């Protein structure tokens, strides 16, 4: 509802429809080309992208606004992983800023790169190319996976046909344990 | 509230709590031997002394409001009486009172009319005639600064 | 008639809604002493989860089964040692240990 | 406490009197307030100006590199491919030299064209006005300004040059002074060091107005000497105090 | 519209913050009714004296001199303690001596007490002043209300909050008098561009142009209808308040020249609004309600004066730093800053040549400094 000025939402939060939709489309294309939507729910990424676009269209006024605050103002059920998707997308944007010259000198962060998100999408092709030159995977896999799929020791020792009857007896329940179980489940 | 003046008032009330009930004999003995009123002129400055006396009277009357024993009530009321009758100070102050406090003291007077507290009644009558009571809604000034 | 017994909720945005896929389970984790006494109960009974759930009132049988599967998948040597060792079934002392665990979790909540 | 008793601040309607006040030009004392500048604000200003300059320099180069990439991806010829690669490497070397240039020339001259409103609303979140940022960058945030204090050899020269020129143009006075400073600081120090105009030798025509002030707006014993000076032009605080306090 | 039904006694609602709703006219009426007064005349005393008090006690309850003759002798000054306050077991005297030492350390003689002397003189201005005409004598029992006002933002938000002046008002008098007595800087403020014509006298100040003003007390809108150029912003206010079910009930509208302080229904310590010139809003805090006394101002013509004239710092000329600024310039090249400030002589000698021609392009406006009333 950020297109028409309603009583609840003031005019500051209201932004243009076409420009914000184009920015969200560019952001979700970036997410699809940076391996962010593959394997994850798409709608959280869509929400994160539209939120970043709404913040980049006017960083000053809504720099303090949070994801839950935006969901409340828009009357939309907040997706759970949307926050994580936002944290990953902003990290990718920081990588793009490090790729760019003036931004890597400015030394921005996950809160100050929102004002230059727009510039990042101007030439995002070469930026993403260089970012992949220097694969997006879950955080649980990028923790220096040194021993990938450790080879288990093959143990095909079958004996002749069995082992012994001591294990049979140790598996069989003793009369004491039988009586105890019967007393317990009486 | 004035810290040291409140301390002095409470100490004098504690002493009145062991003095006689209502008779002015012990009040005279105190005013003679202890002279609770000492810091009134000294060598201080105009507004310092003014606010001193103002807060003194204000809190001494605010302490008259809650219900206590006759000792404490007489003590507070006539401490106020003495502090007002020894007003060698020049500016106008008047004791800070409340709206319903007037009806409370009116019921007190109606009780003295049947009680044998003639000395207390006469002193309160003189205090009324001296035009010492100034009434408000709150025993102090209040705003929305908090 | 409902005499202001409930409050209207401004939910169910007609526009759209998403899915959850996770509703109820919301289990509660274990601790070191709880894992120790759980291995004791294993060594004392076996793999029959019915008796284990009966003797554990405060933990669900499904959670106990999940824990046993996790131990079978991660710590096999511990399960082997538990099955190697054996203890006769104790009831009164086990109830005393249950009271002790209740007191311990009460102290934990206090902390 | 609060200053929003009636309209809390959620739906305050801009009424006719409000829009008329806004469109007439009556700016009493609200927008004209000035706040002191901070060190992190100075750093942010410098960083924003440098980034804006570098971005405006690189954007044409980036568009040219994009055009070269499009030519590479669309042209299937091999003879022109060598020329395209040579031009791409030339553009790469140009960008390399631009990035290698030291951080002393990319700040701009004293009076250069920039986008003050853009820089403000992007970096300063609108807290600093575009005009204030322009002035601060033109006369207080340049590396060519002499931060050294006046070495007792500028006041006399400045007053002489001002007498020669006509006291009409601070900029020309400062340029004739030639100490590589901003005219604002020069005039500030000159007027803080120089003598007053010495209107008259305490004629009672002004003393009677001072007495009228003492009778109409004085409260007790303290005297608002600044209220006095506001009407008694050509005077100074210390002298007026010492003189008017007596006799 | 009748007043809100409530007891005259101001029953508390929040601890040491404010009381509940109540009326003012009935408050004062009951206040005068529950006592006889007849003491605000200063006629105690400048011969037969015993018989008069004997007859007085004869109407009193005791009708005897047994206790009075002793108590009047006891309650004297000849038996009362100038002398140095020492040589006695005390408590507050320690703090007194510590303050005396702290004073002898740095405080020099008897001065630096600016606000103190201000309060002293502003309180003495109302001591025993008689009216010029005999018909202007304030009757006994008149309601005196103390009302703090917070108009401005330019002050210490840190120092426990003290932005603006406090006033005293009489009950029987009209609210229009308070309206006209509030000394707002926005009333002296003047709008218009005068860069090309600096010598032109600014005419039609904001006080005369924007006559729109209205009070707001407990949902009641008092709009001034004394002048034929006053608009009604309460119309748009009510439109906004009623366009949506925001929880605000219906508000009543009345005239300011027909409702006095007595007819108001206020809460001591509760903030009310006084909005004029569109956006110039004052937070009104009515703190105390008291009756008239012979020690207070007995002249109805200037009972409303001022009691807390908060000091304000004037904006000095940015060029010379010796005179208070009178003109504000925007988009001025010769000016060192954007929100710049100049006085008459500096502005004339900087922005104009030897003949008076406008040197350079800029936008100049008459800067009415806030420190114009004091």
């Amino acid at each position: 509802k950020l297109f028409q000025a309603s009583p609840s939402v003031p005019a500051k939060y209201v932004e243009d429809k076409e420009k914000m939709l184009s920015r969200t489309m560019q952001l979700v294309e970036l997410a699809n080309e940076t391996w962010l939507v593959t394997g994850r729910h798409p709608l959280p990424v869509i929400t994160a992208a539209t939120f970043l676009a709404w913040q980049s269209l006017q960083p000053a006024d809504r720099l303090s606004c949070s994801l839950a605050r935006f969901c409340k103002l828009a009357n939309v059920d907040l997706p759970y992983p949307a926050s994580s998707r936002l944290q990953e997308l902003l990290a990718v944007l920081l990588r793009m800023a490090e790729q760019l010259a003036w931004l890597r000198v400015l030394r921005l962060d996950k809160r100050s790169v929102v004002k230059h998100i727009g510039d990042l999408l101007q030439h995002r092709q070469s930026l993403v190319r260089s970012a992949f030159r220097d694969l997006l995977l879950p955080p649980c896999m990028l923790k220096s996976p040194k021993r990938i799929c450790p080879v288990p020791p093959v143990s095909t020792v079958t004996g002749d046909e069995n082992i012994s009857d001591s294990e049979i007896e140790q598996y069989l329940r003793t009369p004491q344990e039988v009586r105890d179980f019967q007393r317990a489940q009486a | 509230t004035p810290p040291g003046l409140q301390t002095d008032c409470e100490a004098l009330l504690s002493r009145f709590q062991e003095t006689d009930s209502v008779r002015f004999e012990d009040f005279t003995e105190l005013w003679r031997n202890m002279k609770f009123g000492t810091i009134f002129c000294g060598r201080m400055r105009n507004l310092e002394k003014n606010m001193f006396t103002k807060e003194a009277l204000a809190l001494a009357w605010r302490y008259f409001l809650p219900p206590y024993t006759f000792q404490i009530r007489v003590g507070a009321l006539y401490l106020l009486y003495g502090l007002y009758n020894t007003q060698l100070c020049q500016p106008k102050q008047k004791i800070r009172v409340a709206l319903k406090d007037w009806d409370e003291v009116l019921k007190f007077q109606q009780d003295l009319v049947n009680a044998q507290h003639f000395d207390a009644a006469y002193i309160f009558r003189k205090l009324r005639l001296d035009r010492a009571f100034h009434f408000t809604a709150m025993p102090k000034l209040l705003s929305y600064r908090m | 008639c409902v005499v202001e017994e409930n409050d209207p909720i401004f939910e169910r945005g007609s526009t759209t809604t998403y899915s959850s896929f996770r509703k109820n389970y919301y289990s509660k984790p274990w601790s070191n002493k709880e894992t120790d006494m759980f291995f004791l109960a294993i060594s004392m009974v076996g793999t029959d989860f019915s008796m284990i759930g009966q003797l554990f009132p405060h933990r669900a049988r499904i959670e106990i089964k999940n824990k046993f599967k996790r131990e079978e998948k991660t710590n096999g040597w511990r399960i082997d040692k538990a099955f190697q060792e054996k203890r006769p079934f104790d009831f009164d002392f086990f109830a005393h240990l249950l009271q002790k665990v209740l007191a311990e979790e009460e102290k934990r909540k206090q902390k | 406490p609060y200053f929003k008793d009636k309209v809390t601040g959620v739906g305050p309607p801009a009424n006719e009197d409000t829009r008329e006040k806004a469109a007439q030009g009556i700016k009493a004392f609200e927008e004209l307030l000035v706040t002191k500048w901070k060190n992190w604000e100075k750093a942010l200003l410098r960083k924003s100006v440098v980034s804006d300059r570098l971005q405006r320099l690189l954007q044409p180069k980036l568009l040219k590199l994009e055009y070269l990439h499009q030519k590479q991806s669309k042209v299937s010829s091999e003879l022109e491919r060598q020329a395209l690669e040579k031009q791409g490497r030339e553009a790469e070397k140009e960008i390399q030299d631009i990035n290698q240039l030291p951080e002393e020339a990319l700040l701009g001259n004293r009076l250069d064209s920039h986008d003050w409103e853009k820089i403000s609303n992007i970096n300063f979140e609108g807290s600093r006005s575009a005009e204030e940022i322009r002035k601060f960058w033109q006369n207080s945030e340049h590396p060519s300004i002499n931060k050294q204090e006046w070495s007792r050899e500028e006041e006399e020269r400045l007053q002489a040059i001002a007498a020669a020129h006509g006291h009409l143009e601070w900029q020309k006075i400062a340029e004739e002074l030639g100490t590589s400073r901003s005219a604002f600081q020069c005039l500030q120090k000159f007027q803080q060091h120089n003598k007053a105009l010495k209107r008259k030798e305490w004629t009672e025509e002004e003393d009677r107005m001072l007495t009228q002030l003492v009778q109409e707006m004085r409260v007790g014993s303290h005297i608002p000497y600044r209220r006095i000076v506001y009407y008694m032009e050509g005077r100074d605080s210390m002298q007026l105090i010492y003189r008017w306090t007596k006799s | 519209v009748s007043g809100s039904g409530g007891c005259n006694f101001p029953e508390y609602e929040l601890p040491e913050l404010n009381t509940r709703a109540f009326h003012v006219g009935a408050f004062g009426e009951l206040w005068r009714g529950r006592l006889r007064g007849a003491g605000d005349l200063s006629l105690r005393e400048p011969a037969a004296d015993s018989d008069r008090e004997d007859a007085a006690v004869a109407r009193d309850l005791d009708c005897s001199l047994e206790a009075a003759a002793e108590l009047r002798a006891v309650c004297g000054l000849d038996k009362l303690k100038e002398v140095i306050p020492e040589n006695t077991d005390l408590v507050t005297l320690g703090v007194r001596k510590r303050f005396l030492e702290h004073r002898e350390e740095t405080i020099t003689i008897d001065r630096a007490c600016r606000q103190e002397t201000f309060v002293y003189e502003m309180e003495s201005h109302a001591i025993g002043k008689k009216p010029e005409n005999s018909a202007d004598m304030i009757e006994e029992g008149e309601l005196i209300l103390s009302v703090n006002i917070l108009y401005p933002v330019i002050f210490h938000k840190h120092k426990e909050h003290k932005p603006y002046q406090t006033m005293l008002v009489l009950g029987s008098q009209k609210l229009t008098q308070l309206r006209d007595s509030i000394r707002c800087v926005s009333d002296l403020q003047i709008g218009g561009e005068f860069s090309n014509t600096p010598d032109q006298a600014p005419e039609h100040i904001s006080k005369d142009l924007y006559k729109s003003a209205f009070f707001y007390f407990e949902g009641t809108f008092y709009n001034d209808k004394r002048y034929p150029e006053c608009r009604d912003l309460s119309r748009t206010i009510i439109e906004w308040s009623e366009s949506h079910d925001r929880g605000y009930g219906k508000f009543q509208t009345a005239r300011m020249e027909d409702f006095t302080f007595n007819d108001l229904c206020i809460k001591l310590g509760f903030p009310y609004l006084y909005c004029h010139q569109g956006d110039c809003e004052h937070v009104i805090v009515i703190t105390d309600i008291r009756l008239v006394h012979h020690d207070d101002c007995l002249d109805r013509t200037l009972y409303p004066l001022l009691i807390k004239k908060h000091w304000l710092w004037t904006r000095k000329c940015f060029v010379c730093k010796m005179y208070t600024a009178r003109w504000v310039t925007n988009n001025d090249s010769f000016a060192p800053e954007d929100p710049c400030f100049f006085c008459d002589v500096c502005f004339r000698m900087l922005h104009y040549d030897s003949e008076g021609n406008k040197l350079g392009e800029f936008l100049a406006y008459p800067y009415v400094d806030p420190g114009t009333f004091n």
